[PDB]
Order: C-alpha cells, then structure tokens, then sequence
C-alpha cells in the first residue's frame, strides 16, 4: 500500500493500459472456476455451470467491471486505502458475510491475468508492486471483520 | 489433479511448456523472493540477485521434480518422496509458502503461454499444485 | 492420522470421547456459530438459539461421521464419500470453514477432557480432523 | 478490538485467573509439537524432539511466559492495540520474517489451553469473546507484513 516514489509511478502506468472490462470480468470469471464454493454468492447471475458459459456471462462481466474499477480507486488513493473501501468493508462482512481469506484470493486471480495480458511487460519486479498493492486492498476491506 | 478431465488437461499443458520447465522454475523462483520477500529466509546461502547462478540452477531442479510427477500423478507420495522428507522434516518450511510459489509458478506460465493459459487449464493446474504441495507438507501428519 | 501413532492417538483419543461424540459435536457447532458469525450463514432454515433442538441433533450427525473416520482411518476417501458432494459439490461450503470447526471440536474436547487431551493427543487430532475436512472439499480436485 | 462491557468486563475477570508462566509454556510447547515448522524459529532453545522434553524446556516455558505477558498488555489495552505492539510488529516481520497466519495459529492454541484451564467456565458465550481478542492481536502484529 506504502509502495516507492518508482513503485507508485510503475503502477499507476501500467493501470492506464488495464481495460477494466476485459480484465474484470476474466479475473471475476477465473475466480468462479478455480474457486467453484464462491459461486455460491453469485447464485443470482444465472448459470455458472461450465467455464465457457462462466465467461459468456453478461452478469459476470458487468460485475467484473465493478470490482476492477473500485480496484481503480484504490490504486489511485494508496493513502487512504482503509477508507476508500469502508463503504464496501461493511457491504461484505455486514450484509454478504464473506470471508476474509476471498479477498486475498480474488486478488491473486487479478495478478495472474495482468500477467496473462501484459506478458513479459509485467515483470518479477512489477508484480512484487502488485502484491504489496493487492493485500492492503485485500485487508482494509476486510478491516470490519475482527 | 484427481481426476480424468483434471489429469488429462493437465499433460497436454505441461508438453506445450517441455523445454521451459526449468526456465520457468527460475523465473517463479524469482517473482516468490521478490513479492513475498520472507520466502529469501530459507536461502541465506544462495546469491538471490536477478539472473543468479544458483537460482537457474535450482530453478531447474523445481522444474525437473514438476516434470518427475505429471509422469506419476497417479501416485504423487511416491515419486516426490525423498522431497517430503527434506521440506518438511530437514528444512520444515511453512506450508503457506507452497502457495505462495503455486501463485507465482502460474503468473509464470500465464505471462509464457497467454493463448494456452485458459481458465480449465487453470483450474487443472491449480489441482495438480495443490496437490504437488500436499506431499511434500505431508511429514506433518 | 495416515501415521501409527495417531491412528493409536485418534483411536485411542475418541475412546475416551466414546458417547459424548454427540454432545460435543452439538457443542462445537456453538462454539463456532458464537464464535464466527460468518458460519452461521449455511443454515438459515436452523434454530441457532442455545439448546435449539435443531443444533442438538445436527450435531449427533456430525458426532457420528467421526466416529465412522475414526473406524475407517485407512480409507476415509471411500467412507466420507456422499459426505463429500453434499459439502463440495452441493453445498458448496468454503474450505476455511472446516478449519474454524476443527477448532471449536477440539476447544470442546479440551473442555470435557482436559487429563485425556494431551499434547501427543492434541497433534494427532489435528491431523485428523484436518485429513476429515481434506476428504470432504475433494471435489475441488 | 470492539469488544462490549458486558464482554470486556467478562475477558478481563477470567484473565486474574491466568496463569502466564503456566499458560504461556503450554501454549508455546503446543505449538511446536501441532506445529512442527513453528520450530525453525527457535533452534536456539535445544531438543526440541518430542513431545515430552519440548514441555519440559525452561526456554520454551521462559518464553512461553513472556509471550503470555504480552497478551495480558493487550488484554488491558483493547484500544491501542495497533499500538501496544507497533514495536513487536517490526520485530517479527523485520528482524524474523515470521508469517503473519503464524500468529492465528498460536493464538488459538492459546484458546485451546484455556479452554483446558478453565472448562466449563470457558463458556461458548467467553470463547466467542476470545475468538476476537486473539482477532485483535494476531492481528496488530502483521500491521506492517504486507
Ligand atoms: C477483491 C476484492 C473485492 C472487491 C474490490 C470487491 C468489490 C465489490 C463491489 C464494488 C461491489 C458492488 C457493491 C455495490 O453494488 O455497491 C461488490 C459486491 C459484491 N461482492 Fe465483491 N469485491 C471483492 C471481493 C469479493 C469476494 C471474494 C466475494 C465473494 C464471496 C464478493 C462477493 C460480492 C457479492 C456477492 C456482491 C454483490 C453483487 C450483487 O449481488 O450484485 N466480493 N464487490
Ligand atoms: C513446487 C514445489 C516445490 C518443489 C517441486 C520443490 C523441489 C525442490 C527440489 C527438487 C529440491 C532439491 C534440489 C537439490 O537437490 O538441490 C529442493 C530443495 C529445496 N527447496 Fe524446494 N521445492 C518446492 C517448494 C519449496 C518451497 C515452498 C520452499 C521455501 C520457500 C523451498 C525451499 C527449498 C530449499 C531451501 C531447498 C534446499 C536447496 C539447497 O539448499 O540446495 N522449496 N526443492
Ligand atoms: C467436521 C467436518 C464436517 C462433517 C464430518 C460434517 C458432517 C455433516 C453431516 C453428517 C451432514 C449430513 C447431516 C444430515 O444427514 O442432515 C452434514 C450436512 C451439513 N453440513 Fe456439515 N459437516 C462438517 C463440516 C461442516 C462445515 C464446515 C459446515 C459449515 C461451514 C457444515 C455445514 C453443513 C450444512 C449446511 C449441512 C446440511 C444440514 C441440513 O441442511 O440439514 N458442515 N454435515
Ligand atoms: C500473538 C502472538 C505472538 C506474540 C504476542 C509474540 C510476542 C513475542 C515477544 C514478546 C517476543 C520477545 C520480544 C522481546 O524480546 O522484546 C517474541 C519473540 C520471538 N517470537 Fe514471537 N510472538 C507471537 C507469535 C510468534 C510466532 C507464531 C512465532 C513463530 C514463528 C514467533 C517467533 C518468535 C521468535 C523467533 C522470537 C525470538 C525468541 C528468541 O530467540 O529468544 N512469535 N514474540
């Protein structure tokens, strides 16, 4: 969250190139199929069957684009990370009572499809930037939890 | 892995790598030291800086005992035995950091093979790590 | 619990449980809806209230898929097996959540069997209450 | 962290019965048997073995003790927790490097040695408000982890 002067400069130029829908909903959809017990929060978009028909869906997408473009804020607010998501901490563990542990999750599927769309441009030393950026988004949305 | 579909698509994933395995190794060696910097701990001795001597090195054995196990996914205790033993009992490292070196072996091949990194290959792969991992940890039982 | 000693720590631990499997089973199940709110989600059609009649006999039924694992330590795949796709497959219930019940199982046993809950007792319980939750999230593998 | 009167109150009047040195070292020797990679920190306390001689180590009970101590300041300290340990943070991801989930382990094998203690008086209603005070300190002392 506490990146570098480098760090910050790395990672917010590298976010004008995420396309907010196509990795929205990728990252949304990779998690429903590696992750299937977190289909069940999603019950309400339909059939989540099978992978092809997973990432065909609109109501996957148009949601994947909500969390990736929250994700923006966050980026663009590495200060104020914590608060930037009180909004949000409560909605999951108040109203959805989502674990934790799905956080660090969903945020691992997101790393690996930066990767996936930014190849060798997403270098070792990126990706750590990632990581440390990932967490804290991960945490201080989930610090009305304990 | 742990099942048809699952050991299937698991082999033919692993062949479009062949060569790179070792490379690979590396390079997700590198991306674990460097985003999850309390892994270097268990390597005083090695010259973690980029492009290392030991690291390809090693990286390459991570990536022969991953090809030693595709080749016997029917039973994993087996053939990665001996490596239960030094992980957990010699060395006793963490099981959280096989998932953290899990994490980055997939950042790896998805960043090296874009078009044959689809989701089912993913979730495959994700089995067949889970469970490497889970042998390896196992003298804790 | 895929050693001796704890196939001799379990066997010989629940024999000392030996009736009150259900009790605790019931017990733990508070334990763990007081303890961590987030679990109470899974059974909405429940009476969460203590003494409930529901959690009462929920959980005899957990009580008793234990004491079928701990007679059937040398294939818990095979016995636990519908268990599995109700959890896994149907259910869909998250893999963290077993370690929270695992928890509040053995803070039960601690309660009620404080002479009989060892150290030596404590770690086989582990693993076996950890190889159970392993046999039933299967189905993500 | 955000306890209740009710609650504090309930926390606070078990702990008078708590014994840190005998707490302390069974909780500590509980994590190095249940736990066996908790050792590799601690190779400087000697045979480390089996069960029987690990529970009788003055280095394992010794700091068993210190550790308990050091729940006993957040247990009176409900509100500056992040604080209380700002400085045992540092210590354990700095000059130790240990993971931050080592701290949820211990800390409900710590749980679990009360829950020995005290029995039946170890109530579902006390151990729920445990679950959080554990919550609480495992938790302000991966502050700076990420
Ligand atoms: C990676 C961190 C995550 C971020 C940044 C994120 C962000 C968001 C956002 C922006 C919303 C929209 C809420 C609104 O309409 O005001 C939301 C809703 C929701 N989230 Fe996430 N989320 C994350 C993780 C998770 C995880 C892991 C789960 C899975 C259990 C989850 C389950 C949900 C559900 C079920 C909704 C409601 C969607 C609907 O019913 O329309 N969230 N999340
Ligand atoms: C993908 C899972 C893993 C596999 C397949 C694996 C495989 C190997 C192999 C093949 C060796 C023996 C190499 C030799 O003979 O020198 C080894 C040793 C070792 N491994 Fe890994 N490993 C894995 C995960 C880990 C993890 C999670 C860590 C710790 C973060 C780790 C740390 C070490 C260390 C310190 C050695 C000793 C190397 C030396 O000192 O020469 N490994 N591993
Ligand atoms: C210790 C490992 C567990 C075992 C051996 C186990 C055992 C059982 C058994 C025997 C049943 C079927 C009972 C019946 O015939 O109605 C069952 C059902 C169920 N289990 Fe568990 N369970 C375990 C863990 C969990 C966890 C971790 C959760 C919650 C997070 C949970 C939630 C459920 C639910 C919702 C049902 C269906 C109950 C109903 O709706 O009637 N179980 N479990
Ligand atoms: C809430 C949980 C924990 C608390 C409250 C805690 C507290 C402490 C305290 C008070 C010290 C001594 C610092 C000083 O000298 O001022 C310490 C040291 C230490 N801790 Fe922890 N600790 C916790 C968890 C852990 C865990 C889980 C590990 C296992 C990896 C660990 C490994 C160590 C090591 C290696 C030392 C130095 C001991 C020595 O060499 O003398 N700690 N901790």
């Amino acid at each position: 969250v506490q990146l570098s002067g480098e760090e910050k400069a790395a990672v917010l130029a590298l976010w004008d190139k995420v396309n907010e829908e196509e990795v929205g909903g990728e990252a949304l959809g990779r998690l429903l199929v590696v992750y299937p017990w977190t289909q069940r929060f999603f019950d309400s978009f339909g059939d989540l069957s099978n992978p092809g028909a997973v990432m065909g869906n609109p109501k996957v997408k148009a949601h994947g684009k909500k969390v990736l473009h929250s994700f923006g804020e966050g980026v663009h607010h590495l200060d104020n990370l914590k608060g930037t998501f009180a909004a949000l901490s409560e909605l999951h563990c108040d109203k959805l009572h989502v674990d934790p542990e799905n956080f660090r999750l969903l945020g691992n599927v997101l790393v690996v499809v930066l990767a996936r769309h930014f190849g060798k441009d997403f270098t070792p030393e990126l990706q750590a930037s990632y990581q440390k950026v990932v967490a804290g988004v991960a945490n201080a949305l989930a610090h009305k939890y304990h | 892995v742990l099942s048809a579909a699952d050991k299937t698509n698991v082999k033919a994933a692993w062949s479009k790598v062949g060569g790179h395995a070792g490379e690979y190794g590396a390079e997700a060696l590198e991306r674990m030291f460097l985003g999850f910097p309390t892994t270097k701990t268990y390597f005083p001795h090695f010259d973690l800086s980029h492009g290392s001597a030991q690291v390809k090195a090693h990286g390459k054995k991570v990536g022969d005992a991953l090809t030693l196990a595709v080749g016997h996914l029917d039973d994993l205790p087996g053939a990665l035995s001996d490596l239960s033993n030094l992980h957990a009992h010699k060395l006793r490292v963490d099981p959280v950091n096989f998932k953290l070196l899990s994490h980055c072996l997939l950042s790896t091949l998805a960043v090296h093979l874009p078009n044959d990194f689809t989701p089912a290959v993913h979730a495959s792969l994700d089995k067949f790590l889970s469970s490497v991992s889970t042998v390896l940890t196992s003298k804790y039982r």
